[PDB]
Order: structure tokens, then C-alpha cells, then sequence
């Protein structure tokens, strides 16, 4: 998820991010990576399904 | 999918809101080399929560 | 044969050189369990960059503890460690720069060490 | 100091596989209550608590 994101999402330059729960779900907060992954580089992200 | 299509929507206002906005670098390409961070991103989540 | 496995990092452009060495002939002290430790620096660090070395150290080293620290001004280094934290639960702490910077209250999962003021404090 | 304190609260080795990609080591989990005793931690009788 974050390595998919220094090279698979961000070698491409998103503006932005979306995020949601995955079909199968451990524990709870999945999507924490990436917020303070987009966060280094202050990419807005926005969450579908994380309340 | 109900989600989906309204954030891209949203997500759609907010960029083209965001262009009317000007003088925008774009971000780092790639992980690799930057220590810095990137100027534009603030202001994209700036119009984002106004849209 | 009954020594803990360590690892110490420093990035930017300050040189730790002899200081490090003089540490750990400094360090040698007097204690039952040794530090054995492996030394690695980089001149650039980055997401990718510092997320993937610190592994690629734990492929040798296999160490039970590490030191990160830093030349730079930036923030955000100290709360990528803190997601490594929560992802290999290996203790890290930092003694300057970014890893030393205030932080996020730590997540009680997350183990974590960083020389930064408490906001109470100041 | 922690690893001192590993000499005393249990005899027990800290040392843990280090990799990410291989499978959390269960015995990590024993790590959990090792962060008391790293969470005590001074020298040169000074404190890093
Ligand atoms: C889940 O969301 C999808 C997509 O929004 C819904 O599928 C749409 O249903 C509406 C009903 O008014 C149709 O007009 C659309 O043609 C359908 N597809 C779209 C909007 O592209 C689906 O109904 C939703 N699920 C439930 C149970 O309501
Ligand atoms: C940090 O560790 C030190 C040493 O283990 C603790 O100091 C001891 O506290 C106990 C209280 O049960 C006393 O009985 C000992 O006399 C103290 N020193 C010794 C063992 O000689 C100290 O309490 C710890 N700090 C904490 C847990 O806050």
C-alpha cells in the first residue's frame, strides 16, 4: 500500500487520492498509510468508506 | 459505486474550481532525490472543502 | 554469543565519522549483553529511500532496535516511522532533526522514541 | 538499560527476526511488555524516561 505509493502512485504525479475499505478487512483504520503518505507531499486524499 | 461516482464528481468541481487558481508547480516525480516539499497542494485542498 | 542486535542511521550533510566510533568505544562501558552494532548513512533520504534501507538493513543486521537521525528541517520523516513502527514493531528512536520533531500522540500499538518537547511541557 | 532490564525482569533474549516481508514473529508480541522496561530507560544517572 505505501510502496504502491512513492513509485505506483506517485512516479505518475496524482493531484489527488481516493481510498476505501478493502473486500476483506483486518482490524480496523486500513487507509492510515496513506494519508501520511500523500500527507509528506501534502497530496489531498480523499477517503470513500473510513468514518 | 454511489460514492464513488459523487466524490470523482466532487472531485472533478473541485479541480476545475482549483485551475481557475494560478502560478501551480507541479509535484516531485518520483520519491527518489526530493527532500523538499511541494508548494502546490495546500491551496487544491483549500478549494476542495470549499466546493 | 550473548550480544542484542542494533542499528544506527544518519542522513543529510552533517558527518557523524569518528564520533560514532568514538561512541561505541565509548559505549563498550560496562554492561552483560553487548551492542553489536551495524552503521549505514545516506546521503538522500526519502519515503521510499529511508522505508526501503532500514529493511534492507533488517536482511543482515536482523537488529532489535534502531537509531534514525537526520541533517534535515522536514516534519513529516518522523510519522512515516511511525507507520514503520506499527508495520515491523521493532523500537526506533531519534536523536535530531525531523525523527526529534513533535508529533502526533503515538498510537498505543506503535512503539516510539523521539527527542521532542511535549506541547504541555513548553 | 533496556536490555539490562532484560537481563532482569525475565533472562530472555530481545533479538527478533527484523524482517518486514516474512511473517510478525509471535514472540514480537512479547515485545509489548519489553516497552516498560524501554520505556524506563537512564544512564550516566540522567534520564531519557
Ligand atoms: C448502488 O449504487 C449504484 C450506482 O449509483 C446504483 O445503481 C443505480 O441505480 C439507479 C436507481 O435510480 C439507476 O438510475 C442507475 O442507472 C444505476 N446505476 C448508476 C446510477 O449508474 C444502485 O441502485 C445502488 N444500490 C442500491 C441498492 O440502491
Ligand atoms: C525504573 O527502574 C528503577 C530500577 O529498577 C526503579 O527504581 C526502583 O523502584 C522500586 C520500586 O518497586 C524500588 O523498590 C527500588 O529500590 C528502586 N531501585 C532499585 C531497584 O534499587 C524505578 O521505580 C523505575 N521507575 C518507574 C517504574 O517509574
Amino acid at each position: 500500500m505505501a510502496l504502491s505509493v512513492c513509485e505506483d502512485l506517485i512516479s505518475s504525479q496524482v493531484y489527488a487520492i481516493l481510498v476505501s475499505h478493502p473486500p476483506a478487512p483486518t482490524d480496523h483504520l486500513t487507509p492510515t498509510p496513506i494519508s501520511y503518505t500523500a500527507g509528506f507531499y501534502r497530496i489531498p486524499v480523499i477517503g470513500l468508506t473510513t468514518r | 459505486s454511489a460514492h464513488i461516482s459523487d466524490a470523482v464528481a466532487v472531485v472533478a468541481q473541485a479541480i476545475h474550481e482549483l485551475f481557475e487558481m494560478e502560478q501551480i508547480t507541479d509535484p516531485p516525480r518520483g520519491c527518489v532525490g526530493n527532500t523538499n516539499i511541494w508548494k502546490t497542494g495546500p491551496l487544491f485542498k483549500r478549494v476542495l472543502m470549499s466546493s | 554469543h550473548p550480544n542484542m542486535d542494533i542499528a544506527v542511521i544518519l542522513v543529510g550533510t552533517t558527518e557523524e565519522v569518528a564520533i560514532k566510533d568514538v561512541h561505541e568505544k565509548d559505549d563498550f562501558h560496562h554492561l552483560p549483553v553487548t551492542p553489536r552494532v551495524e552503521l549505514v548513512t545516506m546521503q538522500e533520504s526519502d519515503p521510499k529511500s529511508i522505508i526501503t534501507r532500514i529493511c534492507d538493513l533488517m536482511s543482515d543486521k536482523k537488529v532489535q532496535g534502531v537509531v534514525f537521525g537526520d541533517d534535515t528541517d522536514q516534519e513529516a520523516i518522523a510519522q512515516i516511522l511511525d507507520f514503520i513502527s506499527v508495520q515491523t514493531l521493532t523500537p526506533i528512536l531519534g536523536i535530531h532533526g525531523g525523527s526529534s520533531m513533535i508529533m502526533a500522540d503515538k498510537e498505543e500499538a506503535s512503539m516510539f522514541f523521539q527527542f521532542g518537547p511535549s506541547i504541555e511541557q513548553q | 538499560t533496556a536490555a539490562s532490564t532484560m537481563l532482569s525482569e525475565h533472562n530472555s533474549i530481545p533479538q527478533s527476526k527484523s524482517s518486514c516481508n516474512n511473517i510478525q514473529e509471535s514472540r514480537v508480541y512479547e515485545a509489548h511488555m519489553l516497552k516498560r522496561y524501554l520505556i524506563n530507560v537512564t544512564f550516566e544517572g540522567r534520564d531519557l524516561s
